[PDB]
RNA sequence: AGCUAGUUGGUAGGGUAAAUGCCUACCAAGGCAAUGAUAAGUAACCGGCCUGAGAGGGUGAACGGUCACACUGGAACUGA
RNA sequence: GCGUAAAGGGUGAGUAGGCGGAUAUAUAAGUCUAUGCAUAAAAUACCACAGCUCAACUGUGGACCUAUGUUGGAAACUAUAUGUCUAGAGUCUGAUAGAGGAAGUUAGAAUUUCUGGUGUAAGGGUGGAAUCUGUUGAUAUCAGAAAGAAUACCGGAGGCGAAGGCGAACUUCUGGGUCAAGACUGACGCUGAGUCACGAAAGCGUAGGGAGCAAACAGGAUUAGAUACCCUGGUAGUCUACGCUGUAAACGAUGCACACUUGGUGUUAACUAAAAGUUAGUACCGAAGCUAACGUGUUAAGUGUGCCGCCUGGGGAGUAUG
RNA sequence: AAGCAAUUAGGUAGCAUAAAAAUGGUCCAAACGACUGUUUACCAAAAACACAGGUCUCUGCAAAUCUGUAAAGAGAAGUAUA
RNA sequence: GGCGGCCGUAACUAUAACGGUCCUAAGGUAGCGAAAUUCCUUGUCGGGUAAGUUCCGACCCGCACGAAUGGUGUAACGAUUU
C-alpha cells in the first residue's frame, strides 16, 4: 500500500479540492489529521470539520472556506518533513512562513502546535507543513 | 528529430562492424 | 489441481476450526501443496515458462508469509516448519 | 576481488616502567572481505587560511599544538 | 532533471537495504528543552572599548554559532519492546471472460514434384526486353499419389499475458486476472543494489526435415560503370527435438506503487430480464492545470510522496586497455 | 633427550654427513605432426603410416564387395543408428 | 581438374582506389607470405652477437602460397628438425 503519508495524503486531497473549488472534502481520520485540521480551524483557513461514518469506517468531512469571489483561503499548502527527508528545528531556528502571513505547523513534545505557539512556549520539533 | 544524429550513429556502427569483420579470422 | 476436499481438509487440520481459512498456517500449507504439484508438473513440461513464473510467485509469497510468521509467533513458526518439512 | 600462514585464537615462557604475537616454543585453522578486505596512486595532521548570502567548495604559507626525520640503511650504551 | 534536447534498466520474481494503515502502554536511540552544567589551549574569525600622530598593526573584555560528554525533564513524530482494530493486502466460497502456457492427436484449401489421359507452339516476364521453360510434348485441362510449411472468412478505434508474445479444431496438464457483504487472518505492505528466471528476429552446436520463400552466388537486362534497385534460377537459413547466444525504433522513445483532481463519444467483461447505471479495463476528442513548443490532459507529461535505474557540451568513443 | 612415527633440541666428529653404487640437466623461441603407437629383419624411426573426428558416394538382403570357369564361401548366423 | 593479361589515371615524387580493352568454363575470396615453397638473394628494415649467408619479428616486387591433394592457429605431447 505504501501510503507513506497520513499527512501528505490529507494535504494533497485538501489542496486539490481547494483549488478546483469544491465545498467540502472528505478525508481519512487520525489523531494527527484531527490536530492539523483543528489548527487550520483556529487559524481561519477552514470553516469547520465533522466526524462521520461510512461502512463502519470513520471519516472527517471538512468545509472549505473561500472569499466571496471564490478565491480560496488556502493559497499554497505544502509539506516540509518527509519520510525520506526528516526536518527538525530548534525553537530559535524556526522559519517564519512568509513573514508571518502564513503559518508553520510542527509536531513537538507538547503536541502538534503552530509556529507562533512553539516560539511562545519555547519548544521545537519536527516541521510538518507550511500553509499560506 | 532531425535524423542527422541517427545517421551519424549509423555510419559509426557500420565502420566499427567493418573493422571487426576485417579482424575476424585473423590470429 | 488441489481439489476442494483436500483444500478443506488442510484447513481443518491446520486452522483452529473449520472456518479458519485465513490463518497463516493454512496459508502456508495450501501454498506448499500448490508448490509440490507444480514442481511435479514442471518436471515433466520443462519448456513451460508461464507455469514456472506462477511457481516462483508462489514461492515468494510463501517466503513473505514465513518471515511474518517467524517474526510474530516464533515457536509456532518452528513447529510449522518442522511439521511441513520446509528446511531452515 | 580475494587477502593473511605469527597470519587468527588458546596454554606456558622471553622481555618491558607497563598490557598485548611485542617475541619464542607447542595446541587448533582460524581471522578479514561487495556494509569494500587487500592492493595501487596521492598526502604530514589540526587549530586555521582563501572564497561564498549561507550551505558548501578549495586549501594546510606565516604563527601555535601534535607526529615523523636529520646523508642512506641498522644497532645498542649512558641516562628520570 | 530523464515523451521528442544528454537521461527510465527488455521484463518479472525476490536477498540485503530504504520506506510504510489506525490505536494503547513502556523504553528515551533520534528529536526538543533548562540556549542547565562542562569540555571544544592561545592566537585568528564577530561586537564594543583602548594604545602606536591614524590606519595597518597591537592589547583588554564581551559574545554568536555547532561539536562532544554529562545532569534533570517533555513525548507528538522516527526508532525499540509487548498488544488491540480492519479500511490495505491475502486465504476460503460463488460467479465469469480470455489467440495465457506446455504436451499429445486431427483437419481442409492452396502450391510444388511424380505418374497416367486430352491437346499444340508457345509459355513466362517487364516501363520496355532478355535470360529461363517448351516439339525428349511445355503452358492449359482431368484423375491419382506423396511431402513440407502456414492457418483466408471470423478478425476490429478486440481479448489475454510482466514483457517478448499469443488466431484452423479437440483433449489432457497448468499460470494469472475481474466482480461480491461473504466469511476468515489481522499490516502479513511498497520498491528493490547484487543474484536468479524469462526474453522477437538473426546466429551457433548435435540430429532430422526441406514444399514454398530466400542472404551468399550464377545468368539476363538498365547504365559510362551496376559487386544494386528489375527478371530467371539458386545454397545456408526459414521448420522439429535438445543444448547455447541474451541483442532490437525490446517504444507509449513516458520505471513501479498508492492517495486525489470537470466532461463528451464509442467499445470489452461482469452485475441487473433487458434498458439504465455502476465496477474493472480499452480507444478518440477535450475544460482547468502543466509544457520551450509540439502536445499532454482520470490509461497526466496535473497536484503529493516511497524506492530503484539513469544524465552533466560535441567529436574522439561505446573506441583503446583490463 | 623429546616424539607414535616423521621430525624437533642439545652435544660430538670430519674437507665432505641422499658421504659407496643405483637414481631427471634446466629454461626461452620457431617449423612439422594433435596425442599413446606403427614402419624400410641387415646404412633411412622421421615431418612418413595409423589414429579418434569429418565429408562424399555405393548397398533392400538369393545386398553392395571380394576369391573362383563354376558350385560355394566371406560379408553375416549381420540388416541403412548396418 | 582449372582459377588471365595489357594500357592510362590524384594540389611534388611515388605508386594506382579508378577507367578502358582482349580472351576464357571461370580468372585466386578469407587467410598466409624470401615460407619444409623466393631463381635473382647474404632482398629490405628491426631484434639478438664485439662481429650472425643460420634464427626471430615485419615489409610484399608471391620466378613458382592458398582453402578437405585442406587454409590459418593451437594447450598438451616428441630418443624429430632449428
Amino acid at each position: 500500500m505504501a501510503i507513506t503519508y497520513s499527512i501528505g495524503d490529507m494535504l494533497t486531497k485538501l489542496r486539490n479540492a481547494s483549488r478546483v473549488g469544491h465545498g467540502s472534502v472528505d478525508l481519512k481520520m487520525s489523531n494527527m489529521n484531527k490536530s492539523i485540521l483543528n489548527i487550520l480551524k483556529e487559524e481561519g483557513y477552514i470553516k469547520d470539520f465533522n466526524f462521520l461514518e461510512k461502512k463502519g469506517i470513520a471519516f472527517i468531512r471538512v468545509l472549505l472556506k473561500y472569499d466571496n469571489k471564490r478565491n480560496p483561503v488556502i493559497n499554497k499548502i505544502d509539506a516540509i518533513s518527509t519520510p525520506g527527508r526528516k526536518i527538525y528545528s530548534s525553537y530559535r531556528n524556526m522559519p517564519r512562513i512568509k513573514n508571518g502571513y502564513g503559518i508553520l505547523i510542527i509536531s513537538s513534545s507538547q503536541g502538534v502546535i503552530t509556529g507562533k505557539e512553539a516560539k511562545d512556549k519555547k519548544i521545537g520539533g519536527e516541521l510538518i507543513c507550511s500553509v499560506w | 528529430p532531425c535524423g542527422r544524429k541517427r545517421k551519424l550513429k549509423k555510419i559509426s556502427t557500420h565502420k566499427r562492424k567493418k573493422k571487426r569483420r576485417k579482424n575476424r579470422h585473423k590470429k | 489441481m488441489i481439489d476442494k476436499k483436500q483444500k478443506q481438509k488442510i484447513v481443518s487440520e491446520f486452522g483452529k476450526n473449520e472456518s479458519d481459512t485465513g490463518s497463516v498456517g493454512v496459508q502456508i500449507a495450501l501454498i506448499t501443496g500448490r508448490i509440490k504439484y507444480l514442481t511435479e508438473h514442471l518436471k515433466i513440461n520443462k519448456k513451460d515458462h508461464s507455469s514456472k513464473r506462477g511457481l516462483l510467485k508462489l514461492v515468494g509469497q510463501r517466503r513473505s508469509l514465513l518471515r511474518y510468521y517467524q517474526k510474530k509467533d516464533l515457536e509456532a513458526y518452528r513447529m510449522l516448519i518442522s511439521k511441513l518439512g520446509l528446511r531452515k
